[PDB]
């Protein structure tokens, strides 16, 4: 970086405020999204998050009020599923590195 | 909520006057009312919230704080649940 | 509003169960020509 001599800036704020905007993101993305509107707040439990979520795009609610626990065995899976999928088969791992 | 479009001298300019909430504060909400007795017959708010609160249930809004008891005009009908909360002293209409 | 094998049903529209109608799933709406007739088994 000096044997030509070039500086290269740090990003606009430190790690800790990435990691401090995804945590309250994350512990907010379960509660925003109930009503319309931003005012209110609505921080549910995730389960009946999921479970209002997946009502709301043509699902009845008794075959989800019956079978939570294989919907809940498809999403552990369905989100262990990525965590080995890091190779050259992932489009934004490619162009990550890119 | 509202917005305005006047010229600028080299493109558009836009004004946008939208709802910025303030003192928010904290109260205990259910997710729908439905009668013991009766329990087929299950209510849920309509854009809003079923809220428990002091001078028994009453309705609230979405981006305001104004209580007001329920009546056909702000819920609907649905399915029972078993994680809605029950009542058998006071029914509402 | 499917037809059972098991006289119509209820099932939504991302997941096969029929299960029986009720009024908390439907509208009243102003009838067509396209619309079927039934007089045998009315729905509640
Ligand atoms: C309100 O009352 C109903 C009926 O008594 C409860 O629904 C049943 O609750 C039992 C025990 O929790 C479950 O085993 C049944 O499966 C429930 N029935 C249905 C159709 O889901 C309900 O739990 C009560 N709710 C509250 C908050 O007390
Ligand atoms: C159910 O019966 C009604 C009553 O005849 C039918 O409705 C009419 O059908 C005639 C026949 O073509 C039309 O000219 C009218 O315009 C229809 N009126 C209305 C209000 O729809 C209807 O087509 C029948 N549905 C069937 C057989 O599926």
């Amino acid at each position: 970086q000096y044997v030509a001599g070039y500086k290269v800036l740090p990003p606009l704020m430190d790690v800790n405020m990435e990691a401090a905007y995804t945590s309250s993101l994350l512990g907010s993305i379960a509660g925003v999204g109930w009503t319309a509107g931003l005012s209110s707040f609505a921080a549910i439990p995730f389960a009946q998050s999921i479970f209002y979520r997946l009502n709301g795009v043509g699902i009845t609610q008794q075959v989800l009020s019956e079978n939570q626990k294989l919907i809940a065995n498809k999403f552990n899976q369905a989100l262990g599923a990525m965590q080995t999928g890091f190779t050259t088969t992932n489009e934004a791992f490619q162009k990550v590195q890119d | 909520i509202v917005s305005f479009v006047v010229n600028a001298p080299n493109g558009l300019y836009f004004m946008h006057v939208g709802y910025y909430p303030s003192n928010h504060i904290e109260v205990v909400s259910a997710y729908g009312l439905c009668d013991a007795a009766n329990p087929t017959n299950c209510i849920a708010p309509v854009n809003g919230y079923f809220i428990k609160t002091n001078n028994e249930w009453s309705y609230t809004g979405s981006s305001f704080y104004a209580p007001e008891p329920i009546t056909s005009l702000n819920t609907k009908y649905v399915a029972p649940q078993v994680t809605y909360q029950n009542i058998s002293t006071n029914l509402p209409p």
